């Protein structure tokens, strides 16, 4: 399952 | 900007024996950036119904992606596959080879 | 055997066109489990092997909330990088990430990625420990200070040494019958007369699962390494992989070349001869 949370650049 | 060209591979799912049913693959690899136009021919005429994997890449962030198609093959009826990409100047047609 | 779980994203800017373009797909080894598209008409996560189709709705309801947020922070991450480097707000510009984590005989945690690239180079990279940050130049440098900040690495650390490991093992004994198979080569060899005094030996390896393969030819016992044709392993379309390997032979000499094949659903390595 996916990554949770993602950030961003 | 990277701009990396495509390597074509055109072939057959299963090894052609004519009469009978396969997929026509047309695998580009190896491109940057990820537009990139895929026809499969037959005889010249563009085929109709061609889909095609969910665009991924490799380690070196490249693209690939596999086009196919269903046929029959025939000795006589000739395949292949023409690409465009901003690294060519003009549209790559590769020819099928059943040995290839 | 070893294993592996892979997260593929790919966002493309449209400037002039809509919304930019963004693809998840998902892998298991070489085979992928699920893909996500933004140009799709269902907007939800889709599986994209047999043994994952039967996942409850909370699966796909939940992965499709976090691929969509995935999605959102990627388009932010385009005009973001454009604006590190100036750009124009007219050119079509592409950010990757990956991230996924391999596991050992064991099926123990081995190690686990989480790389980005900007137009197809390196932006900022995870480091094998998992604690520091690999940023290429200054604005890669000003995206690991905001990524030091909100203890990104420390919360990737975790997915990666956790719940990726995990996930990985369920995947791999909810489609035990599929990814923990093997389909060894199906080998073969042609011969065709480039003309009166040469040919070519092709050597083919077909219907092999996982990808790799070593194809090598031979002479007398020694490599033919730089004397021959090597194609990249391709995709047949239903799974499995092919691949071959040729030599331009002096006629007279078939006898003198090996083919030699090694790939896990292999017992022994063949040497194949034309003869």
């Amino acid at each position: 399952i996916l990554k949770e949370p993602v950030h961003g650049v | 900007m990277i701009q990396r060209t495509p390597k074509i591979q055109v072939y057959s799912r299963h090894p052609a024996e004519n009469g009978k049913s396969n997929f026509l693959n047309c695998y580009v690899s190896g491109f940057h950036p990820s537009d990139i136009e895929v026809d499969l021919l037959k005889n010249g005429e563009r085929i109709e119904k061609v889909e095609h994997s969910d665009l991924s890449f490799s380690k070196d962030w490249s693209f690939y992606l596999l086009y196919y198609t269903e046929f029959t093959p025939t000795e006589k009826d000739e395949y292949a596959c023409r690409v465009n990409h901003v690294t060519l100047s003009q549209p790559k047609i590769v020819k099928w080879d059943r040995d290839m | 055997g070893s294993h592996s779980m892979r997260y593929f994203f790919t966002s493309v800017s449209r400037p002039g066109r809509g919304e930019p373009r963004f693809i998840a797909v998902g892998y298991v080894d070489d085979t992928q489990f699920v893909r996500f598209d933004s140009d799709a008409a269902s907007q939800r996560m889709e599986p994209r092997a047999p043994w994952i189709e039967q996942e409850g709705p909370e699966y796909w309801d939940g992965e499709t909330r976090k691929v969509k947020a995935h999605s959102q922070t990627h388009r932010v991450d385009l005009g973001t990088l454009r604006g590190y480097y100036n750009q124009s707000e007219a050119g079509s510009h592409t950010v990757q990430r990956m991230y996924g984590c391999d596991v050992g005989s064991d099926w123990r945690f081995l190690r686990g990625y989480h790389q980005y690239a900007y137009d197809g180079k390196d932006y900022i990279a995870l480091k094998e420990d998992l604690r520091s940050w690999t940023a290429a130049d200054m604005a890669a440098q000003t995206t690991k200070h905001k990524w030091e900040a909100a203890h990104v690495a420390e919360q990737l650390r975790a997915y990666l040494e956790g719940t990726c490991v995990e996930w990985l093992r369920r995947y791999l004994e909810n489609g035990k019958e599929t990814l923990q198979r093997t389909d060894a080569p199906k080998t073969h060899m042609t011969h065709h007369a480039v003309s009166d005094h040469e040919a070519t030996l092709r050597c083919w390896a077909l219907s092999f699962y996982p990808a790799e393969i070593t194809l090598t030819w031979q002479r007398d016992g020694e490599d033919q390494t730089q004397d021959t044709e090597l194609v990249e392993t391709r995709p047949a379309g239903d799974g499995t992989f092919q691949k071959w390997a040729a030599v331009v032979v002096p006629s007279g000499q078939e006898q003198r070349y090996t083919c030699h094949v090694q790939h896990e659903g292999l017992p022994k390595p063949l040497t194949l001869r034309w003869e």
